[PDB]
């Protein structure tokens, strides 16, 4: 028989939140994790807002690890150690064990280590001042070697690369491995650095916020009709993916089971989506889905073309059975790779905790919005099975959908 | 900082060990756990720090915190 | 886990080759496509010498798909132009079509695309100077992305990165969508880009062969007692993965099954493998397969530390029983993200047409190779069963084996 | 006028979108098979051939070959 799939432990650390704790508290708030970046407007830029991680990072992790990594690395690698936590794996249950693995992504290695490597070869020093090290912190493979390194880990052991999708992609692949019966457990997740680098291409084709520089806490506000561009963040994820009967014979905590992930292409535009992808998408992981979305966390990144054609897809999906909808990036910004991850879990602890969080800075809605059920405030609601997408540059489209036992 | 409180000072960081064990005395590998890309990483940073330049042929030959501290001595 | 997958179409643009033709007669000459790099040299570089693909693109790709494109999805572009014609597929058959997919990766995205970014950016225009195509060129997923738009995939679409395993895992995955019914082609491969900035980071480390510099094509001597570290190449590489029914149904060119998958971790060193985690990879990827290995076709970068340490966990799982060995990289370099299908691709052309490629420039044979089939010369042989190995950085391992149809 | 501006920025737009002879009615996404990134970067275009910056709320404008020629005959440089 094919196997089910279920998460038993998560770790975060996102712009508004440094552990699953501090963002439950957030989600409940409608607090804000964007704050003015005085490192974008000393490059040049024109968005001087961002989502970052409120937490000095320095000297936490041990030398000999932190030696090889990138922040995104750094993200995903303390989102790891609250995730083993969470799910009460002690070294001897996951290390050096055939039957556990992880795939984890970033949307753009280190575009900062990158640029350091280059900027250190052309100086005076040539290669002595590029050091041993920038390979792994540079490499698009960087958070799942950087991790399953120390983590001991001798099963499966790569990264997925999906622009906005990469960490939902992740979570569905291990799915696959569950379900296939290849692992008994994988880590699943994701990080994504945050730095003018890889910023600043995005300034250049227009798609961050340009307009609230002195109203940081406003500029990321999907579905309002002021919206200007996506507040970029960075930050990390990591969630434990555990085949079922495997979580029960050992007493684990069980979240939700993944009981559906679609992956589809959307075979069109290289920059703006096309609906149709996303349609079938959503459809494809509610194949076999017996309940109805009780919520669905948007993949809304307060864009001028995105949110629409999500909106105007979820239409076509649900009929006169439309679900909750809300944009926590409208909270967190825009975390790239480590996104999908961190919204997993943002959903999974509306699932836990029994509430809704709201959209934000919403003042005045669009008008291809309406009919929608874009829940606004707080509110507390006995969820059963939630629904999250993420999309990404290239017309690639990811979605997971949980639900209780 | 003379020589020695700079040696020791790069050392320390790099290995990520307290800087007091690291000994005169001590080899990199067998004492310091040092890998073969720490030795890189810390002969470049010597190499920056006392504007020396140290040959594969030479680096070879430190093994010792000592022997580092005498090839920064006696060549500028 | 039931339905079977075969290699329906292929494609490659390699440094011993700018399609198969010229890669199959490159393989048994034992042609060499390492050259000296002025580029190399010139950005201060100990390694001067690399495997390039030689080949003027100017004009092979329509202007408004290339305008999103860094190299690596140049290469895999024109890989899947090949794969396509070479399995008789036609725009009705795989475009707007949900059921054919794609997953192909690079190793590092675009490094010359980042540092062009970010050297724009400090210059005087700022952010006129970078552009708005930056972002497809420098992202992860880059090879996936600029490939899925302009074919039209509908199916599956992402990017595997795994250092140096990238493209064999992309491969691995392929066959796995096959296997769980949800699709019935996945395009598969990789590509990687060319150019000192990603190249320096590697002779940093030590990893780069630095001592040969004069004699270039003697620079990559896997296996040789006086190899000196790996030659960094370029390329791509593009094979038609395809559910078996659905291949034999339109009368398609079937080069193999992939008859076994592996994909392990070693936890234990970041740029040093411990051989455990390739036994086990090698071990995964035989389950089930019930004919010997004929040919293996190593991951046999020409470094010191890496050539034994497989050449050790090869004996470990083979024994007394050494399947023929050789060493591609020795001819092509190592093009990282795009190794594991052009090694694949390599194996696919040796099992197609009945030849053991050859591990060429060992001059003195190391100690190690003790007890294996290290085959130096070309040799025809009528192949049924090979296997091809790809690791990388992070421990991260993944074995391909390909079995003619019965 | 025509040479003055009309066929400069004809020629900048011909060779932006690759197109040929351009229509002063033409939509670039319409007419000329452009999306937002070639419009994007045929702004850039015009801004090298007449040495000149086009506002943001302005280049937002340029979506037609007269709203192109309209901007840099009815403005500087
Ligand atoms: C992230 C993404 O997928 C791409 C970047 C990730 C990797 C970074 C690596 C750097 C080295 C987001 O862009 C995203 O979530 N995209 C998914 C789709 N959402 C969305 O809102 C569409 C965005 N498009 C647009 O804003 C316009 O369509 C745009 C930019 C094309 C304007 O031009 P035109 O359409 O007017
Ligand atoms: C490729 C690889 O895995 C990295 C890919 C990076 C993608 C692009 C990044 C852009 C920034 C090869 O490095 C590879 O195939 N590696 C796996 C095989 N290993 C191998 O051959 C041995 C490697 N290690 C060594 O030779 C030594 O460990 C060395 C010289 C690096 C340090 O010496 P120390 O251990 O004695």
């Amino acid at each position: 028989v094919s196997k089910r799939a279920v998460i038993t432990g998560l770790g975060i650390v996102s712009s508004i939140g440094n552990n699953q704790q501090e963002v439950l508290a957030s989600l409940r708030e409608g607090r804000s994790g964007i704050t003015f970046s005085q490192e974008l407007k000393d490059s040049g830029m024109r968005s001087h807002v961002w989502g970052n991680v409120k937490l000095d990072t320095t000297g936490l992790i041990d030398r000999k690890v932190v030696r090889f990594m990138s922040d995104a690395s750094i993200y995903a690698f303390l989102s790891m150690e609250q995730a083993i936590a969470d799910a009460g794996l002690s070294p001897e249950a996951y290390q050096n064990n055939p039957r556990v693995g992880l795939i984890a992504g970033s949307g753009g290695g280190s575009p900062r280590f990158q640029v350091f490597g280059a900027d250190a070869m052309r100086g005076p020093r040539g290669l002595k001042a590029v050091g041993p090290y920038v390979v792994t912190k540079a490499m698009a493979s960087g958070v799942s070697a950087c991790l399953a390194t120390p983590f001991k880990i001798h099963g499966v052991n790569y990264s997925i690369s999906s622009a906005c999708a990469t960490s939902a992609h992740c979570i569905g692949n291990a799915v696959e491995q569950i379900q296939l019966g290849k692992q008994d457990i994988v880590f699943a997740g994701g990080g994504e650095e945050l730095c003018w680098e890889m910023a600043c291409e995005f300034d250049a084709m227009g798609a961050l916020s340009t307009k609230y520089n002195d109203t940081p806490e406003k500029a990321s506000r999907t579905y309002d009709a002021h919206r200007d561009g996506f507040v970029i963040a960075g930050g990390g994820g990591m969630v434990v993916v555990e085949e079922l009967e495997h979580a029960l014979a050992r007493g684990a905590h069980i979240y939700a089971e993944i009981v559906g992930y679609g992956a589809t292409s959307d075979g069109a535009d290289m920059v703006a989506p096309s609906g149709e992808g996303a349609v079938r998408c959503m459809k494809m992981a509610m194949h076999g889905v017996d309940t109805p979305i009780d919520y669905l966390n948007s993949h809304g990144t307060s864009t001028p073309v995105g949110d629409v054609k999500e909106l105007a897809a979820i239409r076509e999906v649900f009929g006169d059975k439309s679900p909750a909808i809300s944009a926590t990036k409208a909270m967190t910004g825009h975390s790239l790779g480590a996104a999908g991850v961190q919204e997993a879990i943002y959903s999974l602890l509306m699932l836990e905790h029994g509430f809704i969080a709201p959209s934000i800075n919403i003042e005045e809605l669009d008008e291809q919005a309406a009919g929608l059920n874009i829940v606004t405030e707080t509110t507390d609601r006995e969820l059963t099975t939630v629904m999250s997408n993420s999309f990404g540059f290239g017309g690639t489209n990811a979605t997971l959908v949980m639900r209780k036992l | 900082s003379t020589i020695e409180e700079r040696v020791k000072k790069i050392i320390g960081e790099q290995l990520g060990v307290k800087q007091e064990e690291v000994t005169n005395n001590a080899s990199f590998v067998e004492d310091l756990g040092a890998d073969s890309l720490d030795t890189v990483e810390l002969v470049m940073a010597l190499e920056e720090e006392f504007d020396t330049e140290i040959p594969d042929e030479e680096a070879e030959k430190i093994t010792t915190v000592q022997a580092a501290i005498d090839y920064i001595n006696g060549h500028q």
